[PDB]
This record gives structure tokens, sequence and C-alpha cells, in this order.
RNA sequence: UUAUUAUAUGCACUUGUAUGAUUAACAAUGCGAAAGAUUCAGGAUACCUUCGGGACCCGUCUUGAAACACGGACCAAGGAG
RNA sequence: AGCUGGUUCCUUCCGAAGUUUCCCUCAGGAUAGCUGGUGCAUUUUAAUAAAUAAUCUUAUCUGGUAAAGCGAA
RNA sequence: AAGAUCAAGGUUAUGAUAUAAAUGUCCCAGUGGGCCACUUUUGGUAAGCAGAACUGGCGCUGUGGGAUGAACCAAACGUAA
RNA sequence: ACCUAUACAUUACCGCUAAAGUAGAUGAUUUAUAUUACUUGUGAUAUAAAUUUUGAAACUUUAGUGAGUAGGAAGGUACAA
RNA sequence: GAGGUGUCAGAAAAGUUACCAUAGGGAUAACUGGCUUGUGGCGGCCAAGCGUUCAUAGCGACGUCGCUUUUUGAUCCUUCG
RNA sequence: GCCAACGACCAUACCACGCUGAAUACAUCGGUUCUCGUCCGAUCACCGAAAUUAAGCAGCGUCGCGGGCGGUUAGUACUUAGAUGGGGGACCGCUUGGGAACACCGCGUGUUGUUGGCCU
């Protein structure tokens, strides 16, 4: 009957892999993590202290707490069955910091830039995201020579 | 199964900072457009990597036989897989179509070896001119002076009685 | 007498049902794990700020007058 | 729409007199149209289903081609035979089969003036055919076009193959038979 | 097929009071009338407000009248209250407004007409002001209630303050074994 | 410059078209023929007949009951949230 | 008696589960999950969205299986 | 660092949708004996065998189809043309 | 090409859900006219004709859907007092 | 805080019943049948050797593929009112 | 460029074998009163006088050893999704999406932050 303990297949879960071998490298605490941030949890097996539990590598929260050498992250965890949330305290040798967040900070400068080029341009704007749609009506010069070429096959060979 | 030909060609996959993917084109047998493209890629695959939809199809179009009343020979080239067994066939095919010479060929194929559609893959076309026809069954059609018995007939069913009171009458003379 | 021990069957079912339901992006906020010390302060802060047009007012008089802060930053 | 058409026509006729192929603008707008279940489906696809708003055998909604739109049509192939619809067949869909969705039910058309009704807003919009050029070219509120249009639910076209789940390669029915989509699906109204 | 017409198609809401009570359906066949033919979401939401179960309907008490006359803009304005109006003693001075209720206690109704203030039926407000001009709907305290309390009952979980579904209060009765961290456990 | 289309085409009348489930012009026939009562149309009442197709025994525990699982010959009346 | 058998009119509408945990528990309960009913508060998700819920896509993380490796530990 | 006051902002900043959704009470029944199939798998030579993972059915489901059939296929059933 | 499920399309019809109005009758509304006012044409008024006394705890009106054990709710039916 | 219930969310507990009794159970053994076929029995394939010579007249290693269900296990679907 | 101190990323910085290193300098490298630490002034503590860029360290070279990255390998392997597709089965074709790895080949052999100095 069962797994249960905590470690439970976490061989390669704290695994250092292969060059990356030792004493965490100090530019972890260097960065800022700031309240309302969003935070990647990634479990250092190195920093044995403040370990984050195997249900929560690659699950990944926004800070609500910042303790003296804690980060309180909740992670909004699937539970059979009503998502409670679970505030974690995990240190920073286990907590980077998520740029999923960039990219929507990336987006408010280029969309006021948009807007600001379109407005002095008169018209128009369209800023949002549209996905690569079915382009255009292309055309093939030869240049540099007519195709053609077929294919295939004598593949025998066992 | 409906045997159109289709002249088909695919790049993959358009950047600006990145020119200018090659263009690989077949020839393809298929009913249908889409199976046209379908077949395409897969023997795209096996040269040259090329996945739809890290691929782009480029200009599906249908290639025009040049002489549907010309009289030609055609040398198929082929591979079908057996059971256990993948191996290569040269047959040979007097058709008025390349169309036509693949539709009875995949017919042919099917019957004897048991010749999945899925099955077979077609290798290669060309038009045979003149006596490189190996062929024993295709070289009595190019013989001087080619007169031929009408062996046999075909009796309609019965008639247009149910009834046939006049008796079919095998004779025929 | 073998029953069965553990199928996960028609569980995943059973939770989308009635949702498993994510609940809020709280405008109001929730606290608890804050190291005791904020949040004595924190109370002062809102305490201490009575209402606020004059007291804003009255210390930027004062930041002109005094001015102020070129050593904080550095050190 | 002619002027559309003779577009199409004339950048195919200079490219090949100058031996160039200008290859035509790759295709915008799908109809999709429902021959499966709902019952012995797996559950990813049915829920793709709902979010379509197919509910039953052969209804059908139209669904702008998108990256986004392309990847749901793909777990839903064998459940589903979609294509390219010509103008023709949007029109004789709006007009005979076509209903309004106002507070739940489901409510006829048949004025210009009812799809005024709403659509006045989106400007150039006052006419039951100027829904279907909304739709057609994928103009901007085809969102709210789209969803006016309760799922159009369609008889049954023509003799459409035994084979049923099988990609439209093998004979089958089932994919993006392209421009084949217009004889079936003038049909099938 | 249908993919998918499961559920829910029943909603909800009353679409008349569940009583029997002929005046009840007097005043909601009334404003029921003023509703789309005026407008207004005064005549939307007192059709509603009629609707309205005892709970949900809580007594509104005196006091709660006399405060709202404190609000900035509302001097001038007949104080609505579909609900039974409760007198609260702990007022001394108790202001001279108008008020129009469903019911109004005996000891309300002296109060009220010693401020000196007149005790209105609805349907004289509907007469008076069909526009409902210058009325203030209030809605009683919900929270008040027994059964609110009881209503998170969890042990675990840091909460509840929620009072234990007990007969009698006292020592020997639930103090111990769960209540406390001596008896093996916090709440 | 030419073609096309719409507006400047009102009032009377109308068995005109639609009015969002637009079956009726038109006509023939039976017949309500006082009470009495003819004739026509229509019908798986009971039940009979003739034809096709379908119908395995309910109650129940059980994963599944027509079962070579168990109670129940048949009927009335008492008879259990 | 946690067992077996039976439980007495109909129609309409919605509609399960054999799973979790603990229990001399394992022919059973409680408990959570699934179920209905009762409703309530608001509908730009409401009566004549710049607020979401949850599925694609996108962007941003995670993983030691398939495959591969052993002239890598 | 929070609470947070004040001022600036073209288009609200992927896509379909919403059968309206969220929320509370009952602490509600019924369930705690599952069975089968695709796929993935462990024990076992194997089993209509014992046991998981994901998903659908059957359980609670006829009808049409597989001659036949709980489960497979097609399909979910108000009453009829 | 043909055959064919209670599937699918349309239609009538049942129910359930949805969605909207219905509640000046000492009054309202329609129709025809005579008179009067303004104007081409409309309204007022007089007269004559016609409709309207709504279980407004229901009807008129509308659309979408219905398997179903366990079970739940809803609304009737029968029986004795 | 400690002393402890290992059936470790916490009964305080020895045999025997072929003298037995009950309430049930095909959730469960024995037993028929069904699946399986390792094991058993029967039959092959290849062929190193035996056989004066000569692999197969008759045989046949090391290997390997089956069939049968009549051996024995494996199973518990059905049957314990 | 070099050098120092303080470092980031973390082998392009290692390894091996040579060659070279001017200047502000690390280093090489000396002395042993004192403090201090060692069995031993090797380290460590202190004093900084005489030598030297050979070494450390740095750079430069190397079809090296290793290490990185891309292609190639390979749309294969493998796999999601589908069939009243095949095969006796074991499994296998097709069809819609996604997509490796070893290997081989090419090209690189530390870059850069702060702060001070030196500049061939």
């Amino acid at each position: 009957t069962n797994s249960k303990g905590y470690r439970r297949g976490t061989r390669d879960m704290f695994s250092r892999p292969f060059r990356k071998h030792g004493v965490i490298p100090l530019s972890t605490y260097m960065r800022v993590f700031k309240i309302g941030d969003i935070v990647d949890i990634k479990g250092h097996g190195a920093v044995q202290k403040g370990l984050p539990y195997k249900a929560y590598h690659g699950k990944t929260g926004r800070i609500f707490n910042v303790t003296q050498h804690a980060v309180g992250v909740i992670v909004n965890k699937r539970v059979r069955g009503k998502i409670l949330a679970k505030r974690v305290n995990v240190r920073i040798e286990h907590i980077h910091h998520s740029k999923c967040r960039e990219d929507f900070l990336r987006r408010v400068k280029e969309n006021e830039r948009l807007l600001k080029e379109a407005k002095e341009k008169g018209q128009w704007v369209s800023l949002k995201r549209q996905p690569e749609q079915p382009k255009k009506a292309h055309f093939v010069k030869k240049l540099e020579e007519p195709i053609a070429l077929a294919p295939i096959p004598y593949e025998f060979i066992a | 199964g409906l045997l159109k030909e289709y002249e088909v060609v695919g790049r993959k996959l358009p950047s600006e900072k990145e020119p200018q993917t090659p263009l690989y084109k077949m020839r393809i047998f298929a009913p249908d457009n889409i199976v046209a493209k379908s077949r395409f890629w897969y023997f795209l695959r096996q040269l040259k990597k090329f996945k739809k939809t890290t691929g782009e199809i480029v200009s599906i179009k249908q290639v025009y036989e040049t002489s549907p009343v010309k009289i030609k020979n055609f040398g198929i080239w082929l591979r079908y897989d057996s059971r256990s067994g993948t191996h290569n066939m040269y047959r040979e095919y007097r058709d008025l179509t390349v169309g036509g010479a693949v539709t009875q060929c995949y017919r042919d194929m099917g019957a004897r070896h048991r010749a999945r559609a899925h099955s077979i893959q077609i290798i290669k076309v060309d038009s045979i001119p003149a006596a490189k026809t190996r062929r024993v069954h295709v070289k009595q059609f190019h013989d001087s002076k080619i007169k031929f018995p009408l062996v046999q007939r075909v009796h309609h069913k019965g008639n247009r009685k149910l009834f046939s009171f006049r008796k079919p009458r095998t004779y025929f003379q | 007498a073998k029953s069965k021990n553990h199928t996960n069957h028609n569980q995943n079912k059973k939770a989308h049902r009635n949702g498993i339901k994510r609940p809020l992006r709280k405008r109001h906020e929730s606290t608890l794990g804050m190291d005791v010390k904020f949040l004595i302060n924190q109370r002062y802060a809102r305490k201490g700020n009575l209402s606020r047009e004059e007291s804003v007012k009255r210390y930027n008089e004062r930041i002109a007058s005094q001015k102020g802060k070129p050593k904080p930053v550095t050190l | 729409y002619i002027k559309a058409e003779q577009r199409e026509i004339k950048l195919r006729r200079l490219a090949k007199k100058r031996n160039q192929f200008y290859v035509p603008a790759e295709a915008k707008l799908a109809f999709v149209v429902r021959i499966r279940g709902i019952n012995k489906v797996a559950p990813k696809v049915r829920k793709v289903l709902q979010l379509f708003r197919l509910r039953q055998i052969n209804n059908g909604v139209f669904i702008k081609l998108n990256k986004a739109t392309i990847n749901m049509l793909r777990i839903a192939e064998p459940y589903i035979t979609w294509g390219y619809p010509n103008l023709k067949s949007v029109r004789e869909l709006i007009y005979k089969r076509g209903f309004v969705k106002h507070n739940r039910q489901r409510v006829p058309i048949t004025d210009n003036f009812v799809i005024e009704r709403k659509l006045r807003q989106a400007h150039q919009i006052q006419c039951v055919e100027d829904l279907v050029h909304e739709i057609f070219t994928v103009g901007p509120n085809f969102k709210y076009a789209s969803n006016f249009l309760w799922p159009f639910k369609l008889n049954t076209p023509t003799g459409g193959w035994r084979k049923k789940a099988n990609h439209y390669v093998n004979g089958g029915d089932f994919g993006n038979r392209e421009d084949q989509i217009n004889r079936l699906l003038r049909k099938m109204v | 097929g249908i993919d998918i017409n499961h559920k829910y198609d029943r909603k909800v809401r009353r679409t008349e009071p569940k009583s029997q009570d002929v005046y009840l359906r007097l005043l909601v066949k009334l404003y029921r009338f003023l509703q789309r033919r005026t407008n207004k979401k005064f005549n939307r939401i007192i059709l509603k407000r009629l609707f309205m179960s005892k709970i949900n309907r809580p007594p509104l008490s005196l006091q709660r009248i006399a405060r709202f006359f404190k609000a900035a803009n509302q001097p001038e304005s007949t104080i609505v209250v579909v609900g039974t109006v409760t007198d609260d003693a702990r007022l001394l001075v108790v202001p001279k407004l108008t008020v129009c209720a469903l019911h109004v206690t005996q000891t309300a109704r002296e109060r009220i007409l010693k401020a000196g203030g007149e005790v209105l039926t609805f349907d004289q407000l509907a007469l008076r002001s069909p526009t409902g001009k210058n009325t203030l709907l209030l809605q009683g305290r919900r929270t008040a209630r027994t059964a609110c309390k009881h209503f998170g009952k969890a042990p675990g979980v840091p909460h509840s303050h929620t009072r234990p579904y007990v007969r009698s209060k006292g020592r020997k009765f639930e103090r111990a074994r769960g209540r406390r961290s001596s008896c093996g456990y916090k709440k």
C-alpha cells in the first residue's frame, strides 16, 4: 500500500544535472522579490532548508509574503475537487522570477508606443495580437532556374 | 480511386530574416486535391524532413494528360508493402492514360499480391518508346499484323424481356 | 474475497460537473504569515492617514523648505 | 463580390503569361458541420464541440480560420466535415436556415430590418446579405455576427460515403476538402 | 444528439410571492402594472422585493430610519422599507419623516406618528410617487440570525467562530476535547 | 461619354401579392329528409378474421436475468416508511 | 438482525455511485466526491465590458517516460 | 513594504463561447460489490484471471447494425407524416 | 444507383423549461357617416353600427429540448372519515 | 509534559463442535460446464547423429511450432431458499 | 590591451605540451624582533631589504584533450489523434499533428559588471 512520504519519486526532481554541480551561486538572492510578482518554483535539492514539497515543483504562484529568509508563494493546486489555495514558504534558492509577467509589461509599453504613433499618423491603431493567418499571393520567380525533380523510393536496404 | 494526376509544391515556412526555402514538387496520383497534398508530404518526408504544419503548401494544381487518344506503353516502377515483406516491381501497362495506367495498376496490384492501396508507393513514370518493352504480354500488341480473334461474348441479361422465349443461343453463327 | 483498491475512474468527470472553481483576485487583500511586524505599523499607517489634501500639502511645503535628502539613497 | 472574383482571375492570368507562378492568397473562413454523435465521444472533443455550439448532428456554424481554431478542428476531425464556403452557400443558409439568438430564443430573420435590428452599430450592416458579407470576408465584428446566428441545422447531402470516419484523402469524407465543399454544402442546405 | 442541453434550465427565482396573502399580491399586481408601464427601477425591484421570503425580509429598526437622515441630500425623504418596521427604544429623538412600509409594529407606529410622521401603505406611496420621487429603499440585516452563525460548522481549517448546535451552554457542554490545546486539539 | 439601378410615380378602385403555421377560388356528390330515419365518411373497443413485423417471466438480490438463479398453481380480501 | 425476502396509485422534470478517508473496518456506516431540491445575490455573465467562468491558441515554467547511450557516471 | 492619496493613457490590449453564472442552505438522498472496450501496463504460460493509468460505455440504453448478443459500431429514444 | 434508426431536416400536435405582454371599462378600441376646426389632408365632437365583463394565484404569445435505475422534487387520481 | 493501546484515529479476552443450531452467501471452497493449457496426452518442423554404406526404412539431439482439453494446476462466470 | 581588487554567469574559463609577459601590479621571492600559529616560521603571524616573469595568474599557439552551438543525423526514431485499415498473432502500413539522441561535420577556446591604476 502506496507511496507516501514527502520525497517520493524525487531522485530526478532534486537532481543537480551534470556540470551544474555544487553551491548555489549568489545571483539567485540578488533578484529582489516583491509582493504580487509571479514566481516559478524550481526544486534545488542542494538547499535542503525551505524545500518545496514535490507537487509544487513547476507549479507557479504569486507572492503574498516576504519573510526574513523565505518567500511565501500562493500556488493554486487542483485537489479532488475544489482548488484550495496554499501559501507555501519556500526559499529564493528554489524561487526564480517568472518572465511570463514581463511579456505583459512589454506589451503595455509597446501598446502605448503604437497608440501614440498611430494617433500622430492620425489613423489607425490595431495593437491587438492576431495569430498567424493564411498569408498571401506568393509569386515565385525562377531566377536561378526552374524546379523539377520528383522523388522516391528504392528504400530496401535492411 | 478515380486516378487524377496532380502537381503539388511545398516550401517549409516563410521567415523574412530566413530566405526562400527550396521548392520541391511531385506528380501524385489521387482522385482528390486533398489526397494530392496528403501523399505529397509523405513522399517529401522521405528525402527532406518537412512536416505539415511546419510545412508550407504552396500550390495544388492538376496536370493535363498530354495524349489521351495516344496509344502508348508505360513502364511504371513500383514499391509495395507485403505483410513481412517490402519489395520492388517493374510492370508495364498499355493504356490511353497515365491516369488509366495507374488505375489499372492499383487494381492489378490489389489482386495478385493483395496489394493494399495504402501499401503501394509510386515510384516513377515513363512512356516506353520502342522495344524497351520487356513486357511479353505488352509486346504482343506491338506486332505487325495485329488482327486477333474475339473469343466469346457477354449475354445482356436477358434481354428487354426478363422472359426470353427466343433462347440465348450461345451459337452466334 | 478480493475487492479492488483504487480507481480514479469518473473522478475527473465528477469535478467538471459542478466546476473545480478558482476563487478571486481579491482587491480586498487577505493576510497570514506576514511577519506580525509589518502588520503592526500597517495598522498605524491606515490610522495616521486621517484625510489628506491639507496633510500632503503641508509636508510638500516642508520638503521645499528643508531640501532635504541628497544623503539617504547613497547610504 | 464580383470584383473579388475578377482580382483572383486576373492575378492568375498576368502571372502565367509572364512565366511567373502567382500562387493565389490562402483561404480564410471555414464552415464546419457535425457528422458525429454526441455519444461515444472522447471529452476533449466533446468540450470543443459545445464551444463551437454544434449541438446536434448536421448542425453547422461558421468558424473563423485562425491558428487558434484550426487545432480544435484537428481534434474534432473524425467528428466534423469542413470546407471553404462560397457566397452562394452562405446566402442559401441565412435566408432559409438562418435564425437569430435574442435572449435565448431562436428568432426568424427575413426582414432586412431585423438584421439592421442589431448589426447597424457594426456599420455598414443593415441587411440580411450584409450579415453574410461580414461572415464571408471575416469582417471585424465576426465574433458578434457569428454569435447572432444560431447553428444552421441541415438535412443530409446526397449520398455521403459509407466510410465516413476516414480522412478525405482515403475517400472518407472528414477533412478540409477545400473547394469541393461547395458541391456538398449547396446540396445539403 | 444535443451537446449539451444539460442544466440549468429550472432557474432560481420566484415569479410570484410564495404567500396565500391576498393583500400582498395586490401590491405585487399594482407594481407589476407600474413596472414596464413606467420604466424606472424603483418599480422593478419593489415588485421583486414583495416576492421575498420572510428571511431576506428581516425587520428594519427605527434607529436605522434615523441614521439615514444624517445622510447628505436626504432630508426630504420618504423612507421605503419593504418589511416589518420595529421600534428601537434607544433613539431619544426620532426625526419627522413619512415612512412607507408593508407592516409597522404598533410601538413603531406611535414613535413615527409622535415625530410627527405619517405611517403609510405602499399603495398610497405608489400614488404619491409613481416615479419613486424622494424615496429611500432600506433592506434589513440578515446577518443577525442564529442560523447564519451555525453555517460554516467546520473544525480543522483555522476558522470558524460558528456556534456548535448545543441545546445547553455550560461547563461539561462541549468545553473539552477538541475545543482546547489541552484535551488534544485546538478547534 | 455611355449603360444600369433607385428617388422625384399621388388618389380612387381592386375576388390582385405578402401579412411572418396565407388551402382556397371554382364545382360536383352524400344529406340535416318533424317524430321517424335513409345515405356517406371514419374506428385493433370487447372479440372474431385475414396478412406482415415485433413481443422470451414477472418480482428481486446481482456486473449482467428469458435463464438449467430464488418466491409465485389460480382468485378475492386483510397487508408494510 | 449490518442479513434475506417483501413494501401498497400515476404522470411530469431533473438524475447517480460502486470512489476518498477512518472504523474488530472488509456483507455496514460515518466522511468527502458525485445527486436533487430549496432558493439568494448580480446580470453589460438582465429583464422594455475596461466584470468573468473555462477550453483552444499564444507567451512563460516544469518533467526523466518513449526513444537514445554504454568508445558518458 | 503594505495601506494608500493624485494625476497621465485611442481601440482594453489571444481565439471561440456562456447552455446565464457565482454563492448558501439541506448537512440531503442514493453510493462505498462494479463490469467492459480503445490505448498504456503489472503479476501470471495464460484465462470469459488478479490488479493500475487515461478516456468512453454498460451499471441507468432501447432503436438501427454486428444472423444472434448488457457492453463493440452507428446512435442517446415525446407523438406522427 | 439503391435500401435504411425513435439519428438527421420540416411540419402539426403533447409536455417542460425559456422569453414577452396582458391588468384606464363612470373607460378603451375599431368601423361608417354628418357637422365643425385646419390644409391638400387630419383631428375634435355628435349620431349610427360593432368588439371588449381576462381563475390577470391565468391566458394569449413565443422558442429550445425530452433515454433513464437508485433517488429527489413538482402536480393529480382513487379510498374512508 | 510523560506513562499506551503495533488491529499503531485507541475492544480488556483461550480451545473444540464429525452431537451441533441459525441468519445468509455462488461476494466463497468441494462439484458439473466455460476460459486457459504451464503441466499431461497426441502430432509436426528443421536435422547433429544412430542405422556396414547411406541424416529421415525405423529413429532422432540441441532447438522450435502446434493441437487436444481426455491429466493436473491456474480461475470462480454460473449453481450453496 | 594589460593589471589589481571585488565579482557575475559558470569548463569557449579545464587539461596537456611549448612560447611570451613591458608598466601601476598579483605572483615569483627573502628576513624572523614582535604579535600569533605551527612537531617544523612549509602554512599561518609579522618585517618588505636582494633577485624574476620560468611558474602561478594572464595571454598566445595547438586540424590536440575536453567543452559549447548549429547543421548533418532525422521528420527518421518515437508518439498524439482515426478507421467495420492490414496481419494468425507478434505487430505493421496509411492518414492528421508534434518531434529526438548518440554520431559526423563546421566554427569558437572565457566574456563581462563595479572600482583603482598602468599602457608597451
